[PDB]
């Protein structure tokens, strides 16, 4: 009802759509990267649910800065006791990884901020409208 | 023969093939301070420590031959002159903080630490003048 | 395939190159904050690979969030315990830290912000138009 929340919400209702479209890229991205970890970390692994849970688990967390430092690269097959034997091909998951990281925080949200402000005036116009508009049926 | 010696003296005297070879010395420079200043060093210097000095003294002298070889006569508008680019002054800041780091670390300890700190300083400011070669 | 998606996904392609000097100048900044930190925190080193994966790797966390704040400035040479002596000039460790994080978090994140702002029309435009053109290929 007030003159200025009101073309606010539907203006985050407007951008909710280019919204959709990054978390769609967002999400191949995430999968692919969350797939790539799992896989080569555990690869004696019995078929259940937890394994997808595991794709999505810590990439998710990984945009909003929660790296999870003590598991980027941890110590392998060396006296701390001798620790478990690094897997083969775990150095690949630091550098997909670093690519993930790059990828997701550094262009997409970008890319995000871009297309919010391109699309700014025309949204926040027809909202004002749009609330002019409304304001007779409420 | 004579026109395989006038197609080298003309390639090498190219503007371009100057800054390329310019390049290619300062990233074998800068690839040399990375290895004196990761890996440990002894009471002397090392060969490649040794060429990062030569480097460094080297291109103290071709700044010297720059002052010199100006367009004023009295020797302070020269230096005032040479001094209005910013990259000049850091240049000769860097070079002064070198000398000091290197004649702290041909000393003992404990100023051979402190000649280390000042060489990784100095490796700050030489990657930062990378800038200059990517513009 | 999508009238949406896909021009999106050409514009990604097309601010990739953006990001790339974007990534030029932050490999130039953390590799110099890399090698000082470790030159100046571990004088005594044989040459082995290892150095060079230290200069890359706690430098490249720091700009997402995560700043390993157990390792900034450790308590040194001090009885709790008498603490490891501390190594000289460990001090300008933090202060080129805070000057990196200042110049890299702040400015080249935000200057790749804008260079995605003022150049998305254009590329949003020539994108559309390109997709409507491999329609035809498609
Ligand atoms: C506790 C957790 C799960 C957070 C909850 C998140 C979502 C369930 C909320 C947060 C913001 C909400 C949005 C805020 C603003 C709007 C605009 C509003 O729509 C309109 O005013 C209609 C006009 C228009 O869409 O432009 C109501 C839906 C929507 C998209 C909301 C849908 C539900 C959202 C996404
Ligand atoms: C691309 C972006 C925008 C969205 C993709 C991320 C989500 C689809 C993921 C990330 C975090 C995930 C959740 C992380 C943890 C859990 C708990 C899990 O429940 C258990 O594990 C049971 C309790 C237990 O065993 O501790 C059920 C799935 C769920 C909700 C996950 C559902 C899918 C989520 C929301
Ligand atoms: C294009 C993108 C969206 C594709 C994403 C595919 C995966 C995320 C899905 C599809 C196939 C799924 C698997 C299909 C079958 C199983 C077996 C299932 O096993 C059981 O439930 C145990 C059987 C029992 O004891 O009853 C556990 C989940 C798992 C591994 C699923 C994990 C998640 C997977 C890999
Ligand atoms: C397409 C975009 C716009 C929306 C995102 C949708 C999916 C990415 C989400 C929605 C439903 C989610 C699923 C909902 C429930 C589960 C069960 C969950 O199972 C457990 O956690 C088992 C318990 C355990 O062993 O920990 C694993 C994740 C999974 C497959 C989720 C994976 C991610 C899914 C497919
Ligand atoms: C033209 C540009 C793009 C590249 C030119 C630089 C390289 C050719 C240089 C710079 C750093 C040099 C390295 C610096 C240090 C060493 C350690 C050095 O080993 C020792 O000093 C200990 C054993 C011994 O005494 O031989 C062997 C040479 C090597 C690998 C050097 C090989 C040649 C490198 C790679
Ligand atoms: C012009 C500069 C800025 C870069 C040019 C690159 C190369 C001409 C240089 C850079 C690194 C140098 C190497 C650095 C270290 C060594 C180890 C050095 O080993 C010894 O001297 C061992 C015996 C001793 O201890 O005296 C022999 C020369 C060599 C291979 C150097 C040969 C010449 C290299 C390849
Ligand atoms: C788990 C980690 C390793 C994530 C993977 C990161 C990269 C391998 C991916 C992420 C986003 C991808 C980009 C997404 C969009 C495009 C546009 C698309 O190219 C076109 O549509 C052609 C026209 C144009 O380039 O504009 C395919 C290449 C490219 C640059 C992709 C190249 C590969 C990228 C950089
Ligand atoms: C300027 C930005 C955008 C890019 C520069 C950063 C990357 C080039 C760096 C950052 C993280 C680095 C990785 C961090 C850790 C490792 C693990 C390392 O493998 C091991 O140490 C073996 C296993 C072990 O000993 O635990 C191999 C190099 C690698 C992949 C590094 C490769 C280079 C990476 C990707
Ligand atoms: C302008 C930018 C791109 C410069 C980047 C420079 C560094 C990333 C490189 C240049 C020279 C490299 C060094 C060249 C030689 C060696 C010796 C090498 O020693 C061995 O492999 C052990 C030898 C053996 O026992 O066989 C370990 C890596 C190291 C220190 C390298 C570490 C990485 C350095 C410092
Ligand atoms: C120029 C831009 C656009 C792309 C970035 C390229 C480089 C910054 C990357 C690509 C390949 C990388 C190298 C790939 C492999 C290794 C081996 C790696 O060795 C180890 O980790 C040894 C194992 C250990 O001692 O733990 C050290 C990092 C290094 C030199 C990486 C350093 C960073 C490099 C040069």
């Amino acid at each position: 009802v007030n003159k200025y929340l009101g073309p606010y919400v539907m203006m985050i209702g407007k951008m909710m759509i280019d919204m959709m479209y990054f978390v769609i890229i967002m999400l191949v991205v995430l999968m692919s990267f969350g797939v790539a970890r799992q896989a080569i970390l555990f690869p004696n692994e019995e078929p259940s649910w937890k394994l997808a849970k595991n794709i999505f688990y810590m990439p998710y967390w990984m945009i909003y800065g929660e790296v999870f430092a003590d598991q980027i690269d941890p110590p392998c097959g060396q006296n701390e006791i001798q620790l478990p034997p690094c897997k083969t091909g775990a150095w690949i998951v630091p550098a997909i990884m670093a690519c993930y990281l790059l990828v997701a925080n550094i262009l997409l949200v970008n890319l995000l901020i871009a297309v919010f402000n391109n699309t700014f005036f025309e949204v926040k116009s027809i909202s004002n409208q749009v609330w002019k508009f409304q304001r007779y049926q409420l | 023969l004579i026109p395989l010696g006038r197609k080298i003296y003309e390639f090498y005297n190219a503007p371009i093939v100057k800054f390329w070879f310019y390049t290619l010395a300062y990233i074998g420079y800068l690839m040399l301070f990375n290895y004196i200043v990761l890996v440990k060093m002894e009471r002397w210097p090392s060969t490649q420590e040794w060429i990062v000095i030569s480097y460094i003294f080297t291109l103290g002298i071709e700044k010297m031959r720059e002052i010199l070889m100006s367009e004023p006569g009295k020797l302070l508008q020269k230096v005032k002159v040479w001094l209005q680019e910013y990259w000049n002054v850091t240049d000769l800041i860097a070079i002064l903080l070198f000398s000091v780091g290197m004649i702290l670390r041909l000393q003992d300890q404990p100023f051979r630490s402190d000649g280390r700190v000042i060489y990784c300083v100095n490796i700050i400011y030489w990657y930062i003048r990378l800038l200059d070669i990517f513009g």
